[PDB]
Formats: structure tokens, C-alpha cells, sequence
């Protein structure tokens, strides 16, 4: 059923899973119109289909053309979400497709199932665990591959870059977990804390840049501080 | 007009006949029901008064045969039989009549409330429903399962209504699954309409059949067979017309008839708010809506 604190060492055991957020397929800017009423313009999206265990990130770019002469775009990019997941599933060789897939917003529940009737066996879940995937485009090389995207296309990520020679799964997810709630949070200072020290560069192949094991200890504690204080200056601490 | 003459009334009882009822007392010497409106189904049913569980009955038409009841002793209740014998039949008939041993079902004539709830009910649908070939008459009682509950355990005894299932392949067409589960109308015109019950009265009178044995008998799976019904229809943008208009007379009648005191486990909050407020036939059900607002405002 649903995916909570009790049972979370399930994320990385040997059963192929996939987490999916649909928070940044329909994005859109809103803007007043010659007339002063308000329109809203989208701009390209993307479906952030996770597996935990190995870092492998499906990333499905959602051109805005999909939602020419569409209505009802809201409702409709949760189902195009559920057709896109289920298509990549289809697409996998069936060793490699998933056992549960874990959506992070229950909405995402009805449309993911109804697309995948034809796999009874593939267990649909949601969870209650408050995940930061939304900050996903904010690394700056999944923001630019969707933004200069200019048609529907597919683009394989590892999140974790070479993270799993070093360290767990479970520690790296924490790892990601942390770095993508700072960036929610505060998203200037958390990059800066990432990128303030020139000498440590993000390999052209990597997402992140190449800490070594002591420089993440001290980048991680850094995004703690962050977090910790944005949330007392919210609620003033 | 027809008779459901009874051999005896051994253990104290609440009878029913279709929505009247009445307390026999163990011993009492009753000897049936007489004046029986002919051209409808009707349902005779009962409670005891020591066992409070299980409610259960007989739906049956005397058009098609003479049917007693029998109280045995050994299985514990009141069983409808059907007497082959047409001359002891009226033989015994006529004495109890003579002796005024029998009561009258209690038609108002101004009254076409059980015309209203079993327009579309026919003997030969609950048969199919209700297997149990050798009789020409149906049991049925509060405990009783249906083919969908048993999937999700004995099938002889079981209630064996259309299965409805908006997530599943039958409703859903591939290539369609946000249209298909968003609106209703090809599983309810082309799947139910067309492929399973042919025409609308077929679907009408299993509608009204679940209700019947909802209220009748606390029936759990026949309330959610009639929820699926109606939730069938009302999430269907496209309902013949004539669907519509009938399906409100059959809605208001039934709210009519159903016990205050059962309203809070016989009707279903969800669908009874997105049927009348959120669905596509939010404003096709003036009837039912009238009275749902005016009896059970609190449910909304
Ligand atoms: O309002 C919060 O509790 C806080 N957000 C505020 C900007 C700090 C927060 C976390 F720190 C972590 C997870 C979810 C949250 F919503």
C-alpha cells in the first residue's frame, strides 16, 4: 500500500521499483493579456521517473506541443504522465521492468493504474513521504536539456553520477534527497553552497560536482544549515 | 387475484409481503395471504422474532404456478413449495378462505408503489440472477455473496449480477483510458447496453432487483450492485433520453420507499453527491434530487 518512514529500507532492496513525479509536466508562466486579463503560456516539462536503487532517471521531456488544442491540461497531464510511465514500461524488457511503481501525489493513482491494467502483477503505490523531486529542475542540466528540447524525447540520467563506487543506495538517495529539498527550499543559496569553490568542477558526464568523501560531508551538513534556518525564518526560530 | 396459503406458523415471525408486513405469533393460527395483485413479481419474506439475524425470503409470480409455505423444523425456516396437485390446491385454498384464516394483501387503490419499484423485474431475469433451477421461485437472504464478492466462497448460493468494474479491461478501451474512465458512456452503451443486457429494461430490472433485496433483506452486495448501476449511468455523458427521464421515476420511488431509520447503510454518500452534483446527469434527475434534498439533506 502506501510507501511511508516504517517501511523504507524497501527502496533498496532487489525488487526492481521506479518512483514518478509528475510536478513538472504542465508548466506553465502566467501573464496579463493587451486587454489586462490573464493568460497562462506552458513551456516544456518533464515526467522524473526514478529507480532508487541504481539511480538510472528516466527523464521524458514533454514538449509544449503536446498540449496544443488540449482542455482541461491540469487533469490531462496526469493521464499523459500514467500513458508515458506505462509506454516505458512496455518498452523494457520484462526482467527489467518494475515490480511497484511509487507515485509521489496520489492523484497520479487512477490515471497510472488505469494505463496499466494489461500488468496486473506490477503493484501501483503512493506514498506519504514529502519528497523533493519538484527541485529537479533545478540541475542545471536537466533544466537545459528540457528547455531546449523541441520535440518529445527521452534522456537517460544516473542522479547518483559514480556515487554507488563509494556509498550505498540508501545513503545516496539520503544524499539526493537532501541536496534536492535545499534546493526547494532556497535554491540560490543551496547552488551556491554547491558551487561556490571554483577548483571543484561537475564532470561532463555528472550532474554534481566531484566531491570527495570529506568535501560531501561538509557539503551536506552546509545543506542541513540551510534547510534548518529557512525553516526558522518561516516560522521564525 | 392470487393465494400463498401457509401449512402453519409454528416459531413467531414478522411476515412480509412485497413493502407490507405483520407479527404472527408463535401458534397463531394464520394461514397465508390472499388477494395477491396479479401481473407483478412479488417477494414474501421474513423475520423471526427470537433470531433477529438473517432476514431472508422468496421472490416469486403466481402466474407461473401455486406456491405455499411450510414452516421445517429441521432447517429452521418458513420454505416456499410449489403444490403440482391443482384441485388440492384450490381445495385448500377455499377452506382457508372459508374459515378467514388468511390476510389480505393491503393494495391501496390510489397506490402504484410496487407497480413503481419492479416495473422491469421479471421472473425469468431473477431466476438467471438467483440459480436454483428445480424452483420456480427465488431465495434469497441477507448473507448471501455475489459473483463479484466472491472474486474478491460457495457459488451455488450466490448472487450472480452483472459484474461492473470501472478499472478493468472490460470497461476501459486500450487507447482510451483517460476518455473511457472519465466518461462512462462506451461501457455503459456498447459493453452493458449493447454486448450484456441487450436493452435498457434488462438493465432497469436488475437495478431495481439489487435495490429490492437492499432493502428488503440488508443485502451488502446487492447495494453496491445498484450504487454501480446508477454511478454507470450518471458518469456517462451519453445516455439515451428516454434512459434518463425513466431512471429519475425509478430513483424517486425508491428513495420514497426506503426506511428513514435505513437511510445511513443503505445509501452511499459518495456516489449519491457525485451522481446529483458532480456527474454528467447532475441535472437530468429532477425527481430523485427533489426528494433526496427534502428527506435526506443530511447525507448531501
Ligand atoms: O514548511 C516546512 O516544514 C519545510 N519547508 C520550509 C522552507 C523550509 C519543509 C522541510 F524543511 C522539509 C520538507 C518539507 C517541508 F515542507
Amino acid at each position: 500500500g502506501a510507501m511511508n518512514s516504517s517501511n523504507y529500507a524497501e527502496l533498496f532492496n532487489n525488487d526492481i521499483k521506479l518512483f514518478v513525479d509528475d510536478t513538472n509536466v504542465y508548466r506553465v508562466t502566467v501573464h496579463k493579456t493587451f486587454e489586462g486579463n490573464v493568460a497562462t503560456k506552458a513551456i516544456n516539462g518533464c515526467i522524473f521517473t526514478l529507480n532508487p536503487k541504481t539511480g538510472h532517471l528516466f527523464l521524458k521531456i514533454i514538449h509544449t506541443s503536446v498540449w496544443a488544442g488540449q482542455k482541461r491540461l491540469s487533469q490531462l497531464a496526469k493521464w499523459k504522465t500514467a500513458e508515458e510511465v506505462s509506454a516505458l514500461v512496455r518498452s523494457l524488457p520484462k526482467e527489467e521492468q518494475p515490480k511497484q511503481i511509487i507515485v509521489t501525489r496520489k492523484a497520479m493513482l487512477d490515471p497510472l493504474e488505469v494505463h496499466m491494467l494489461d500488468f496486473p502483477n506490477i503493484a501501483i503505490r503512493p506514498t506519504e513521504l514529502r519528497l523533493p523531486f519538484s527541485a529537479a529542475m533545478s540541475i542545471d542540466k536537466l533544466s537545459d536539456v528540457v528547455m531546449k528540447a523541441t520535440e518529445p524525447q527521452m534522456v537517460l540520467f544516473n542522479i547518483y553520477d559514480d556515487w554507488l563506487d563509494r556509498i550505498s543506495s540508501y545513503t545516496a538517495f539520503s544524499r539526493l534527497t537532501l541536496l534536492l529539498r535545499a534546493l526547494k527550499t532556497n535554491e540560490e543559496s543551496a547552488k551556491m553552497i554547491l558551487l561556490s569553490d571554483p577548483t571543484i568542477t561537475i564532470k561532463s558526464y555528472h550532474l554534481w560536482p566531484s566531491f570527495t568523501d570529506e568535501q560531501w560531508i561538509t557539503i551536506e551538513s552546509q545543506m542541513r544549515d540551510l534547510i534548518l534556518t529557512e525553516y526558522g525564518r518561516k516560522y521564525n526560530v | 387475484m392470487n393465494t400463498v396459503p401457509f401449512t402453519s406458523a409454528p416459531i413467531e415471525v414478522t411476515i412480509g409481503i412485497d413493502q407490507y408486513s405483520f407479527n404472527v405469533k408463535e401458534n397463531q393460527p394464520f394461514h397465508g395471504i390472499k388477494d395477491i395483485p396479479i401481473g407483478h413479481v412479488h417477494v414474501i419474506h421474513f423475520q423471526h422474532a427470537d433470531n433477529s439475524s438473517m432476514r431472508y425470503g422468496y421472490w416469486f409470480d403466481c402466474r407461473m404456478g401455486n406456491f405455499y409455505i411450510q414452516y421445517d423444523p429441521k432447517d429452521g425456516l418458513y420454505k416456499m413449495m410449489e403444490e403440482r396437485d391443482g384441485a388440492k390446491f384450490e381445495n385448500i385454498v377455499h377452506n382457508f378462505k372459508e374459515r378467514q384464516m388468511m390476510v389480505s394483501y393491503p393494495k391501496i387503490d390510489e397506490d402504484d408503489t410496487w407497480y413503481n419499484l419492479t416495473e422491469f423485474v421479471q421472473m425469468d431475469k431473477i431466476r438467471k440472477i438467483v440459480r436454483k433451477d428445480e424452483n420456480q421461485f427465488s431465495y434469497v437472504d441477507s448473507s448471501m455473496t455475489t459473483v463479484q464478492e466472491n472474486e474478491l466462497s460457495d457459488p451455488a448460493h450466490s448472487l450472480n449480477y452483472t459484474v461492473i468494474n470501472f478499472k478493468s479491461r472490460e470497461a476501459i478501451r486500450p487507447g482510451h483510458e483517460m476518455e473511457d474512465f472519465l466518461d462512462k458512456s462506451y461501457y455503459l452503451n456498447t459493453v452493458m447496453l449493447q454486448g450484456i443486457f441487450k436493452n435498457s429494461s434488462n438493465y432497469f430490472g436488475e437495478l431495481q432487483f439489487a435495490f429490492l433485496n437492499a432493502m428488503f433483506f440488508g443485502n451488502y452486495g446487492s447495494s453496491l450492485q445498484w450504487h454501480a448501476m446508477i454511478e454507470l449511468i450518471c458518469s456517462s455523458a451519453t445516455v439515451p433520453k428516454h434512459m434518463l427521464d425513466k431512471l429519475d421515476e425509478i430513483l424517486y420511488y425508491q428513495i420514497k420507499t426506503l426506511p428513514e431509520q435505513y437511510s445511513d447503510i443503505l445509501l452511499n454518500e459518495r456516489v449519491w453527491n457525485i451522481c446529483l452534483y458532480s456527474s454528467f446527469q447532475k441535472n437530468s434527475l429532477h425527481n430523485t434530487e427533489k426528494i433526496m434534498e427534502n428527506k435526506y439533506p443530511e447525507l448531501l
